Parts: structure tokens; sequence; C-alpha cells
């Protein structure tokens, strides 16, 4: 138990080292109930106009403004996965194929603690922008965001805090079912243990949330269907939109996928 | 060639 709980708490320091923003940041921001900000909020194309400044048609270029922002947290989740015991560890091409798999699992994952029912902080939270904003983006650019959205409602309804989340990325990178992995094993050991700190972390943190866990588990199930949903939405992006193109890391990422 | 495995060895 005690090293679990080492265990926990490890995870939970590096997670703060690896990720500026955090949920109980983000909660504050969305709450206002911080002291600097408040965050620019774009709710309109005449809104997007003047907070241009933090930081081609307009659902391109939010579009594009996304990649960059998923690029930083990409190398973000690369410094916290070599945190975790065990990981630096592992055959070199295992390590990628965890990242290439993993990584919009936890984008979106993290993404639900910069959301409310009402739209997203955006910018290391120095903007906010719509939903309802988000979903007027011409066809097929309406959709990309939604059912994230829908995601993240029914996910912050288990009220996780950073110290959840730290095990719980950490579980999901440790996938041993992801395609072309060399040495399976290793990695399942270090998720078996991983597991093992999540399930007593969810009994001493939120001791009266029956079934958290199990709940945990399925929303890792979810994930999986909503990175499916959003790389068919990207095939059907590379079908027409003519100029787009992805940032290098993003191509990397994607490539079968 | 992979940009993922050269993050991974910073
Ligand atoms: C990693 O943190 C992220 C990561 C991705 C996004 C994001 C915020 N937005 C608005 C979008 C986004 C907005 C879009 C879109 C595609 C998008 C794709 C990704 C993100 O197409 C329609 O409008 C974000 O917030 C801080």
């Amino acid at each position: 138990s005690a090293d679990l709980r080492a265990l926990a708490k490890h995870l939970y320091d590096s997670y703060i080292k690896s990720f500026p923003l955090t949920k109980a940041k983000a909660r504050a921001i969305l709450t206002g109930k911080t002291t600097d900000k408040s965050p620019f909020v774009i709710y309109d194309m005449n809104s997007l106009m003047m907070g241009e400044d933090k930081i081609k048609e307009v659902a391109i270029r939010i579009f594009q403004g996304c990649q960059f922002r998923s690029v930083e947290a990409v190398q973000e989740i690369t410094e916290y996965a070599k945190s975790i015991p065990g990981f630096v560890n592992l055959d070199l091409n295992d390590q990628v194929t965890l990242l290439k798999y993993g990584v919009h699992e936890i984008i979106y994952t993290m993404l639900a603690s910069l959301m409310n029912k009402d739209g997203v902080l955006i910018s290391e939270g120095q903007g906010f922008m719509t939903r309802e904003f988000l979903k007027s983006l011409r066809k097929p650019f309406g959709d990309f965001m939604e059912p994230k959205f829908e995601f993240a409602v029914k996910f912050n309804a288990l009220e996780l805090d950073d110290s959840d989340l730290a095990i719980f990325i950490a579980v999901i990178i440790l996938s041993g079912d992801r395609p072309g992995l060399l040495n399976v094993k290793p990695i399942e050991d270090i998720q078996d243990n991983l597991l093992q700190a999540l399930e007593l972390q969810l009994k001493l943190n939120h001791p009266e949330s029956s079934q958290l866990f199990a709940k945990l588990l399925q929303k890792m199930t979810d994930l999986r269907q909503i990175v499916t949903e959003h790389v068919q939405l990207l095939q059907v992006i590379k079908k027409t939109e003519t100029d787009m193109s992805l940032h290098p890391l993003l191509q990397e990422i994607y490539k079968d996928l | 060639k992979s940009l993922l495995q050269q993050l991974l060895t910073e």
C-alpha cells in the first residue's frame, strides 16, 4: 500500500512539472475564482478578430491553431511518460508506439479539464472559446469539437482531481494492446502496478464514490471511440479542404492510425 | 527520422 501511494505521489509531482496548466488552475479560471486574467471570450466572428492577439478562412485558422496546441501537448505528455517508472527502460520502438497510439486519448482526457458545458479554455488559459461559436463553423469543422464537449461533460461529472488524473493518464499510456508492440509483457507489468495504484487512489480520495474505478476503466474504452471518430473526421478533411497540411509531428502520429 | 524518438531521448 505504501509503495502504491509513493508511486501515486511521484506521478502527481511529475504531472505538475510536465503540465503548466493543471485541472485545479483551469477550474479556478473557468469558475472565476482567480486574481489575474480574465480570459478573453471568443463567442462570434467579431470577438475572434478582436482576440486574435491571443495567440485563410476562419474555420481553417482555428483548426491550425489547434494543431500547434496539440503539438505542445504531445511534447508535455512525452515528458510526462518519461517520468513513469520503467518507461525509459522499455525498447525505444515500443515507447514511440505507446506515445503514437496513446497521445490523443491523453489530449482528450486533459482537454476535459479545460472545458465546461459552455466552452473551452485556450492559449494557456488566456482565451475561452464558446461551444456555440465552435459548432457554428462550416461543415465539417463545426463537428470536430462537439463529441469532445459531450465526453468532457460526462467525464467532468466524475469529479477527478489532478492526483487522480496523473495515474489515469499513466495507465492509458502503458497500454499493452497498441499495434506493433515488440515486448508486451513488461508494459502490462507496469500497467498492472499503475492500475493497483489508481484503484487505491480512488478508494482513499473518493471514498463515497461507488464503482469509480470501474467507471474510469469504461472511460478508457470511450476514449478509444472518440479518437477513432476524430481520425475519421480528419480523413474526410484530407479528402477536401485543399490547402490544409498537418504539422510534421502530427503527420508522424497520424501515419497509418 | 522519427520526431517522437528524438523527443524521448532528450
Ligand atoms: C490540447 O489542447 C487543445 C487541443 C486541441 C484543441 C484545443 C482547442 N480547440 C478549439 C481545438 C479545435 C477547434 C476546432 C477544430 C479543431 C480543434 C482541434 C483541437 C483543438 O476544428 C473546429 O474548431 C485545445 O485547447 C486548449
